[PDB]
């Protein structure tokens, strides 16, 4: 990289074997999209309108209160993606358990492979 | 606070607690003292006839965010005033105390000597 722009991806050829295919060669083109999100957006009369990040966190954490206190237990699902780190990972798993729910899932994972059983 | 005079508005409170911070003052220094009201020249004739003359201003309103957006949320429902709202709400006062009251020597007697106005 050079500054804020990711050029380009090179192979480990000390650490590893020093191999890489096409989606670890080029992939990382993503982060120098222009089409990223740059701040939280709220949904009100059918318009996304920009927030700070204090707002946002307010809204979510009170909209699901709300769900919690109009339906009880287990209405609300958390579904994650396996691209996260297991840090995300165990505070998406600690967010579910904060707002009193089972449902954790993800739609890759699918329920395991079944070795486990 | 509260403590004493049971639930009031919070003013009344925040009056209760600058006065014993006072009072424990005073008391500190091996005097105690308690708190006593000022005494005051007022008028009491003031009609609307008296203001008659005066301009009439419309007032500075409040922008309220509209109900359908607020029952959902728990954003603030109004906006604090801007500078050019400030600005014209604040030149409408129509200066109903005296301006020697800092420096005139009758109330200065008038409550040394505890008279009654
Ligand atoms: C629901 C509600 C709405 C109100 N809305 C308004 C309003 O719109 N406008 C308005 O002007 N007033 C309003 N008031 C009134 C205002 O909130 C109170 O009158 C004011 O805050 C009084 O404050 P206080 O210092 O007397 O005690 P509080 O602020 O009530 O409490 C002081 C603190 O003492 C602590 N405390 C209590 N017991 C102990 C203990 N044993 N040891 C240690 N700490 C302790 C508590 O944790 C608390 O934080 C409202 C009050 C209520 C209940
Ligand atoms: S001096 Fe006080 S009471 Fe008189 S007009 Fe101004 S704000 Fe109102």
């Amino acid at each position: 990289y050079k500054g804020d722009v990711v050029f380009r991806v090179t192979p480990d050829r000390v650490n590893d074997d020093g191999w890489l295919c096409q989606r670890g060669k080029f992939g990382l083109g993503h982060a120098n999209d222009k089409a990223r999100l740059t701040a939280p957006v709220i949904k009100r009369n059918g318009q996304f309108v920009k927030v700070d990040w204090n707002e946002a966190n307010l809204e979510v954490v009170k909209r699901l209160q709300a769900v919690v206190a109009a339906y009880g237990k287990d209405s609300i699902g958390v579904v994650v993606s396996p691209r996260l780190t297991n840090e995300e990972l165990f505070l998406a798993g600690k967010l579910a358990d904060a707002v009193n729910t089972t449902i954790k899932t993800s739609y890759s994972v699918d329920g395991g492979s079944g070795l486990g059983s | 606070g509260d403590a004493v005079t049971g639930p009031k508005i919070a003013i009344d409170a925040i009056a209760q607690g600058k006065n014993a911070a006072q009072v424990i003052d005073s008391y500190l220094n091996g005097c105690l003292v308690p708190h006593a009201d000022s005494q005051y020249f007022t008028q009491k004739d003031i009609t609307a006839a008296d203001l008659a003359d005066r301009a009439k201003a419309p007032r500075v309103s409040l922008t309220v965010e509209d109900a359908e957006v607020r029952n959902k949320s728990f954003m603030q429902v109004a906006k604090t005033f801007t500078e050019e709202e400030a600005l014209r709400e604040s030149k409408r006062c129509l200066e109903c105390g005296c301006r020697d009251y800092f420096e005139c020597q009758l109330i200065k007697y008038i409550q040394d000597y505890d008279v009654s106005t």
